[PDB]
């Protein structure tokens, strides 16, 4: 029953994960961005080890 | 602006390079000069001993 637990459970992800990115990027400069986009997201979605 | 300075730094960065692997060119051309001057030397000593 858990999984019936966030009703939008698309809409609490993309949510989540639209803000992460959109805070991680306003940190980057584009053109930093616009090379490493790969890593750049790819970390600000999931807590780097 | 921003983009400016990136274009720009490309710009720069693209000279420095075109010049360093001018320096390239000239420092080696510079030697394979002195080097062929040298081996004609060994030859114009004996042509300027018949002669």
């Amino acid at each position: 029953a858990k999984l019936f637990s966030v009703p939008d459970f698309v809409g609490d992800a993309c949510k989540a994960i639209a803000s992460r990115v959109r805070g991680a990027v306003a940190s980057v400069t584009f053109d930093d961005f616009h090379k490493n986009s790969a890593r750049i997201i790819r970390m600000a979605v999931f807590g780097f080890e | 602006l921003a983009i400016e300075i990136t274009t720009n730094s490309q710009e720069a960065a693209a000279k420095h390079e075109a010049q360093r692997l001018e320096q390239e060119a000239r420092g080696r051309l510079e030697r394979q000069k002195i080097l062929d001057q040298s081996e004609a030397e060994k030859a114009r000593k004996e042509l300027l001993e018949l002669e």
